[PDB]
């Protein structure tokens, strides 16, 4: 109940000064606790996750940095007092701490980038979710657009499609559709390196692949490459997250695990074809990123005279010969 | 010396190289300490644009807007690795090699104008000390063009 | 005060990004209610918008300074306050 998650949120406050007293409220917790694994332990998971949601709900950047440290001495004040169990990730809602970490480094990666075009796509993205208090206080806000920033990505995309409907593409309008590509990209670079220090999200990425495909149809050479090294930087983070979820699930209920394979395999084919017009100098890195997707790098070696590449492919491979 | 398949692929690769060179702007001549130094630097600039220029053309006369294809296909970073591959042995570290790290951005992919080419040649006559080799080459390069050299 | 209030008067017609930016630079020049004005000014920063400038002044600052619910005391105020939680982050 609410009386409990307000008692550990009170023991973490003292868990910054001393421990002894907090270690006896975790000791009173283990004896007074339920201790039936299947849901009462996911009743204290629903508490540790309701306080990670409140250390994320918390000088707007130096104030969001102070909150990635707070949620860092909150993940250390859980490892010690322990806090060595519970997990209610299920569907849509331990991986939930990391995820709320990753999205607080995303909140600081778009705080570090503040210009008039993103701040406008953000104000359009927040006025659409609800109204804002007009007692000044107009960021128009962030502390709740952090716990949910995933949404200011699918909307600062709908504000690049209405800024592309007026783009009239015309050159300065294909420079504004790349500036956003570069931010959603290095906001996905910031969640990757925060995991190294350990269906709307994805749609908005397959939507900007196709809009990064319509533009290189009319673009000065060099520019059409930098947005191609970018949509290659981004596609290599999606294929890496479907690989990591595969490896997460295995065995029984396999039927669902061989149906999600066909789905990622019909997309590394839809990202390959897309790169069939593009430069094949990136194929070598796309073929290595989803380190097999051989059918694509095998038909790039066939379209050219690089019988040297299909010999360099089979030189470093596990059963490609029986595949080629 | 090599076969036809390598020729086209290599000439394709070379066309990109000459293109990259031609695109490079005229160097900032005023920025040099002395008159001799700056005049030299400009002389070389004219030589670069002239030699690469005629080559770019003679390779583009082979086909219709052949240049456009070269950029659209090999301006991709994939070409940068295909260039390093054909030129060098891959064993060398690809990090400290300038070729592998250059930012090939917005290749003009615009064939050269004859009038510009003429003033490049004239300015680069003294590039190779006016060797009859130099001039006989230029004179031959203009032998296929509709405008004649000065 | 006089300055901040005069830089924001309805008399100052061509008031642009720089007039408010400087009317938020003169707050450390005080020695009464700070955050009442912080609002007074961000609000005429919108009256002049005629729902562009709010946009820019959030572009010029680089944030839990501004208020919110207190503010509305509305479709693109929250809409810009979303790509203002991504900017600050």
């Amino acid at each position: 109940k609410i009386k409990l998650l307000k008692a550990a949120f009170l023991q973490y406050c003292r868990k910054d000064l001393g421990h002894a007293q907090m270690v006896v409220d975790e000791l009173f917790s283990s004896h007074s606790d339920l201790d039936s694994d299947s849901e009462l332990d996911r009743a204290v998971t629903q508490i540790s996750v309701d306080l990670m949601d409140d250390y994320p709900a918390s000088i707007i950047l130096h104030q969001l940095e102070d909150k990635m440290k707070a949620h860092s001495f909150l993940m250390d004040f859980i490892h010690q007092v322990g806090l060595f169990g519970r997990l209610g990730s299920f569907p849509v809602r331990l991986l939930l701490c990391e995820h709320a970490e990753k999205l607080s480094a995303a909140i600081v990666l778009k705080n570090h980038h503040s210009r008039l075009s993103d701040l406008v796509n953000t104000a359009i993205l927040i006025a659409l979710n609800k109204r804002e208090y007009e007692i000044p206080s107009n960021l128009t806000p962030a502390d709740v657009f952090f716990r949910e920033v995933s949404q200011v990505d699918t909307i600062c995309e709908c504000l690049l499609e209405h800024e592309e409907q007026v783009l009239r593409d015309s050159i300065e309008w294909a420079e504004v559709v790349i500036n956003v590509n570069n931010i959603l990209k290095d906001m996905l670079q910031a969640a990757s390196h925060y995991r190294q220090n350990r269906r709307t999200v994805i749609i908005r990425q397959h939507e900007i692949v196709l809009k990064v495909a319509y533009p290189q149809a009319d673009s000065n050479l060099r520019n059409i490459v930098t947005e191609q090294l970018v949509a290659l930087i981004d596609c290599f983070l999606d294929g890496y997250v479907s690989q990591l979820k595969s490896v997460d699930k295995s065995s029984n209920r396999e039927r669902y695990d061989n149906l999600e394979m066909e789905y990622l395999q019909k997309r590394s084919d839809l990202l390959s074809p897309l790169l069939s017009l593009g430069q094949y100098l990136w194929a070598a890195s796309l073929a290595e990123k989803y380190c097999d997707f051989d059918i694509l790098v095998q038909m790039c070696e066939q379209t050219d005279n690089q019988s040297r590449l299909q010999r360099y492919m089979t030189q470093f491979a596990d059963q490609n010969f029986s595949d080629f | 010396h090599s076969s036809n398949v390598q020729w086209r692929a290599l000439s394709e690769l070379a066309a990109l190289c000459y293109l990259i060179a031609f695109q490079v702007p005229r160097p900032k001549i005023k920025l040099i300490k002395g008159e001799a130094g700056q005049n030299l630097l400009e002389m070389m600039a004219c030589d670069r644009l002239s030699q690469s220029g005629h080559m770019l053309l003679n390779l583009s006369r082979g086909k219709q807007d052949f240049l456009k294809e070269i950029v659209e296909t090999f301006a991709n970073k994939s070409g940068q690795s295909a260039l390093y591959d054909a030129l060098f042995s891959s064993q060398s570290p690809k990090d400290t090699s300038f070729l592998g790290s250059d930012d090939i951005g917005n290749i003009d992919v615009r064939e050269p104008e004859l009038e510009d080419l003429t003033r490049y040649d004239v300015g680069a006559i003294r590039a190779h000390n006016g060797s009859l080799q130099h001039l006989t080459w230029l004179g031959l390069q203009w032998n296929s063009l509709p405008a004649l050299p000065g | 005060p006089q300055l901040i209030g005069l830089y924001i008067c309805e008399e100052n017609r061509r008031a642009n990004e720089y007039d408010f930016k400087k009317a938020l630079d003169l707050l450390e020049y005080i020695d009464i209610n700070i955050n009442d004005l912080k609002l007074e000014i961000l609000c005429k920063a919108l009256q002049r918008d005629n729902w562009v400038s709010k946009d820019s002044i959030f572009v010029k600052i680089l944030l839990p300074e501004v208020k919110d619910l207190l503010q509305a005391d509305e479709f693109v105020l929250k809409a810009n306050y979303e790509y203002y939680v991504q900017g600050q982050i």
